[PDB]
């Protein structure tokens, strides 16, 4: 008494698989198979899944579930001291609905100009090209693809600027595909779960229609087995390589989605009794072999290219947006009935990023909605109150230089400060808040305490798997820096300040708490540290 | 291994108080959750209360609720319940399990501790030697019985020759009439086991303190 | 409340035969929520089938279970002595907790006449007034039996306490213990007290008579 709760439950999971189904999951897992041990990058792959990953993604669904609250309200009800964590957890989401729905307006824009039987990307005789054009990418930084130049030179219009101090003028065109998703996200998002876990039925199962009308396009076309080799063809040397547990274990934390707050929010408008570890695992899996099935997705045009089309392997498959927006289409254009494929795929995209962007902004309303009574009643007020901020902000990304203020967020925004924040989530509920009071909260929902596997991985492997992956982050630290142009020491400093504005409120709303509540230490820590009951 | 002891429990005066334990060993306590289940002297299984390994939820049958109060040490690994204002209703032996795992149900009980909510008077039997009739002729094997009266309350210990001889021997169970058991019990020997041996009936009603041994010629 | 209705109530089996016994919810019960346990005579009830299908340990494979949603069922493939007891059955699915009505499994077995001995009032009763005849029916099947107090030629019905013992696991018969209590000042009244037992294994019911002479 009382909360909203989810429709169907199948609300529930298509909205938590397609938050956690994203860009990443095609742009991102398939390269990190051809660049570590091919499929045996599935052995560390699955052990950092087993014990890092999912022990999370458990953790966040069963947390935010039982305490029924919002993410900043669900640490206040946990662990007041740490209440900080929630707010960290939500603004790190606030920070991110800035660079990330850009990729969709991309996805939207490449959805426009992909109307044609002649796409554009495949030429290099048109109007933004450049002598050093290529038909196809090449090894040489200076000299772009056609699909490269198109991206850069046309939709982003990145040359205009010099970097990123110069955002240059703002391309209207983008922006409409900017606001075009906003739209979509407000009147997704609009009436709250009720809309939203009934839209997520589009945005999470179209992906799946088109991956496998693009995964049976793809092992049709010529050399699309050879494409498969470079995927999967395992070498477990890099088993014993330290970097390949490292990406293992990266991508398997950034895939699932715990630190954004937005499990806790999804999975807090559950039925209590609803069984949450059987969601936990079961969206866990569908999420990986999304990844998994995309890879074939993905390196069966690839092996396409290097066959048909005369392209070095390592030159085409490429992690981040590259791939998507420039390697992939490029193969598209070869293809026959290429408009079809080119018009389901940049839509793929836009579905991808859409569910996603739901539970994003969803952390933050429901957090917001719980803590703040004013917006909870006031909402649809809220979120235009909030995508409005977002879209104001966000025609910086509309820019010239608006990859270049992308990439800035992209590796800072969600930064280490989820690492941190996690960290913190791991460390507070295992330890602060104890396992055996939180083995006991689930048995009181889905029947049954969690194995001793679950405990074990909370108190110890989460917390050495977090540090194990922001350990390994700052050893191979590098000053931020895309193409040719590295960023300034100003530029640097400014993300971090973003990556601390959320990690700093656990500290600070600690001292904000502790400064609150009378006593001697003992006494104000115990009563900071005493959970919601009674 | 896992070993459930409940103690307490015995003759309550209807409207007062008593408090029951549940003594838990050969497995981590806080670990797993208990419940209480109780069944009354018609064989009715009826689950009274259940607590989380923690303690920190509760559930109470909607007979018992905010009357019962189940507590628990998860240092001592001690299983409470207590109750108040107890009523007629809630004579039944109480049952002391985990617990634990919803899905798997109770795979541990306790022997089982009873309570008796009556208004009645406790009463010490009056034990009865029954010898055959001194009629012609005596059968192969004749049948010697000792009756208990008009005792209350339940339980009442009835052995033969301090339980030496169990064979042939039946003990019947108490019957309640007008606030008070009777019970009995029937044993064959052999014609020439008795009375060439000695075969007496022992009652022990621990709840008035009577031992009482019986042994009679047919008198 | 969920309320689990069992049936039968009383199950007789000879070793050997299969059985089957029923246990139906007043509301729907998750199949993993429904478990099943088996009360001995005078023993603690104990784990026997959890989630429905699955045994506990300890249990014969003999044993095996079925059902979902209001409709789950205990079975047996071929029945023996070590199985007689009282069956119950529960659901988690939710609070509060229900236990079925139980099925209580009786082996079945040749049936025999009851060895029936009628004792008098002993002679430390009718001290204070007391006088109670009681007449044992021993080891007989099948259970029900009625025991008939007559005092001279006439049947007496009031003042008579029927006690009977559980089936017991050696021959698997069963006792019955009638007591008619009197006064000691109306006991001297009448001479002779016949008590008899009318059973399924005779049309002549059993008779003891008795006199002080
Ligand atoms: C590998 C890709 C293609 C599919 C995803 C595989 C994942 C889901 C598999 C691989 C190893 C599996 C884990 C192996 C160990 C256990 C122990 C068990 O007590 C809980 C489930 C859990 C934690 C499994 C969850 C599912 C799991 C993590
Ligand atoms: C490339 C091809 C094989 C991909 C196709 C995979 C599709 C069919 C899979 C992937 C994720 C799956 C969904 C994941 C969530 C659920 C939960 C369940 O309560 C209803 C089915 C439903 C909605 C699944 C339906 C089938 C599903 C959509
Ligand atoms: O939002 C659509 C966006 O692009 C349009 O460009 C099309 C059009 O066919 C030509 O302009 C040419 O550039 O091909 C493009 C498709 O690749 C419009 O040019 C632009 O104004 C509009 O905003
Ligand atoms: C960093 O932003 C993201 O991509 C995250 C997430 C996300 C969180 C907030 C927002 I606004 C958008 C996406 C989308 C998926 C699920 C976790 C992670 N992606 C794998
Ligand atoms: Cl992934
Ligand atoms: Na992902
Ligand atoms: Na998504």
């Amino acid at each position: 008494d009382e909360r909203e709760t989810w429709s169907g439950k199948v609300d529930f999971l298509l909205s938590v698989i397609g938050f956690a189904v994203d860009l990443a999951n095609v742009w991102r897992f398939p390269y990190l198979c051809y660049k570590n041990g091919g499929g045996a990058f599935l052995v560390p792959y699955g052990i950092m899944l087993a014990v890092g990953g999912i022990p999370l993604f458990y953790m966040e669904l069963a947390l935010g579930q039982h305490n029924r609250k919002g993410a900043i309200t669900c640490w206040g009800r946990l662990v007041p001291l740490f209440k900080g964590i929630g707010y960290a957890v939500v603004l790190i989401a606030f920070y991110v609905d800035f660079y990330y729905n850009v990729i969709i307006a991309w996805s939207l824009r490449f959805f426009f100009a992909s109307f044609t039987n002649s796409l554009p990307w495949t030429s290099c005789n048109n109007i933004w090209n450049t002598p050093n054009c290529r038909p196809f990418e090449g090894h040489v930084e200076g000299f772009q693809s056609a699909a490269s130049e198109y991206f850069n030179r046309y939709i982003l219009e990145l040359n205009r600027s010099e970097g990123i101090h110069d955002l240059g003028a703002i391309k209207w065109d983008m922006a409409l595909c900017l606001l075009i998703v906003y739209l979509i996200c407000y009147f997704s998002l609009w009436k709250g779960i009720s809309t939203s876990g009934k839209v997520v039925w589009f945005t999470a199962l179209f992906p799946y229609a088109v991956l496998l009308i693009l995964l049976i396009r793809g092992l049709t076309l010529p050399g699309s087995f050879l494409g498969i080799q470079y995927y999967l063809t395992p070498n477990f040397s890099a088993i014993y390589k330290a970097e390949v547990w490292v990406d293992a274990a990266t991508q398997v934390f950034f895939s699932l989605g715990p630190g954004f707050g937005v499990l806790l929010a999804y999975a807090s408008y559950n039925k209590y009794h609803n069984n949450v570890y059987k969601d936990a695992l079961l969206t866990s899996f569908i999420n990986s072999a999304t990844s998994f099935i995309a890879g074939f997705v993905i390196f069966s045009v690839l092996g396409y290219m290097a066959h048909t089309l005369g392209v070095r392997i390592e030159d085409v498959a490429t992690e981040g947006p590259g791939l998507v927006f420039v390697v992939y289409p490029a193969a598209i254009a070869t293809m026959p009935a290429s408009t079809f494929w080119a018009l389901i795929f940049f839509m793929m995209l836009a579905t991808l990023g859409l569910d996603s962007s739901f539970g994003g902004s969803e952390a933050i309303i429901t957090a917001l909605s719980d803590e703040f009574p004013k917006i909870k009643r006031n909402r649809e007020l809220f979120v235009a109150g909030l995508f409005s901020l977002y879209f104001v902000v966000g025609l910086a990304s509309c820019t010239q230089g608006g990859f270049y203020f992308f990439h800035l967020l992209d590796r800072y925004a969600a930064g280490y400060s989820i690492l941190v924040a996690v960290f913190f989530e791991a460390i507070a509920v295992s330890w602060i808040y104890g396992t055996n009071r939180f083995s006991e909260d689930i048995r009181d929902m889905i029947g049954f305490p969690p194995g001793r596997y679950w405990q074990v991985c909370w108190r110890f492997v989460a917390p050495i798997f977090l540090l194990f992956i922001t350990v390994y982050g700052l050893i191979g630290y590098e000053p931020l820096t895309y193409a040719d142009y590295v960023y300034p020491s100003w530029a640097n400093a400014l993300g971090w300040c973003i990556a601390g504005s959320s990690v700093v409120m656990i500290p600070a709303v600690a001292i904000f708490k502790l400064l609150s509540t009378p006593g001697s230490l003992r006494q104000r820590f115990t009563i900071l540290t005493t959970p919601w009951r009674d | 291994e896992v070993q459930l002891v409940e103690s307490g429990g015995g003759l309550v005066k209807p409207g007062g108080s008593l408090k029951l334990s549940c003594a838990a060993s050969g497995f981590t306590f806080s670990s797993y959750a208990m419940s209480w289940v109780r069944q009354s002297p018609e064989k009715r299984l009826e689950w009274v209360a259940e607590i989380s390994s923690g303690g920190r939820y509760i559930y109470y049958s909607d007979t018992v609720t905010g009357r019962f109060t189940i507590s628990r040490d998860n240092a001592r690994n001690i299983l409470h319940l207590e109750m108040s204002s107890l009523r007629s209703e809630d004579t039944a032996m109480y049952y002391c399990a985990r617990g634990e795992v919803r899905q798997r149900g109770f795979d541990y009980w306790g022997q089982g501790t009873t309570l008796t909510v009556s208004s009645a008077k406790t009463t010490a039997p009056s034990v009865y030697p029954l010898a055959p009739v001194c009629g012609d002729t005596t059968g192969s094997s004749v049948t010697l019985g000792c009756l208990v009266k008009g005792y209350f309350p339940e339980p009442v210990t009835l052995t033969w020759n301090s339980g030496s001889l169990s064979s042939g021997v039946h003990t019947f169970p108490a019957v309640l009439q007008s606030d008070l058991y009777t019970l009995s019990s029937s044993v064959t020997v052999t014609s020439s086991t008795w009375p060439s041996q000695s075969i007496t009936c022992n009652v022990a009603h621990p709840a008035s303190s009577t031992k009482v041994d019986k042994k009679i010629e047919p008198r | 409340e969920n309320v689990l209705t069992q049936s039968p109530a009383i199950m007789s089996t000879s070793p050997g035969e299969k059985v089957t016994m029923t246990c139906r919810a007043s509301s729907s019960v998750g199949s993993s929520y429904l478990h099943w346990y088996q009360q001995k005579s005078g023993a603690s009830p104990k784990l026997w089938i959890y989630s429905t299908s699955n045994l506990a340990s300890g249990v014969p494979a003999r044993f095996s279970g079925s059902g979902s949603g209001t409709s789950y069922s205990l079975t047996i493939s071929s029945v023996e002595a070590e199985d007689a007891a009282t069956y119950y059955c529960q659901q988690f699915s939710g609070y509060p907790l229900t236990f079925g009505s139980g099925t209580k499994l009786e082996m079945k077995r040749a049936d025999a006449a009851p060895t029936v001995s009628i004792f008098p009032p002993s002679s430390e009763q009718l001290t204070s007034g007391g006088a109670s005849v009681v007449c044992f029916l021993n080891n007989f099947y099948p259970k029900d039996i009625n025991v008939k107090w007559k005092i001279d030629g006439s049947e007496r019905q009031n003042g008579v306490l029927n006690s009977w013992t559980d089936q017991d696991s050696k021959d698997s018969t069963y006792s019955m213990s009638s007591t008619l209590t009197l006064t000691k000042d109306e006991y001297e009244r009448h001479n002779s007290y016949t008590c008899e037992a009318t059973h399924k294994t005779s049309t002549s019911p059993i008779v003891k008579s008795f006199n002080r002479n």
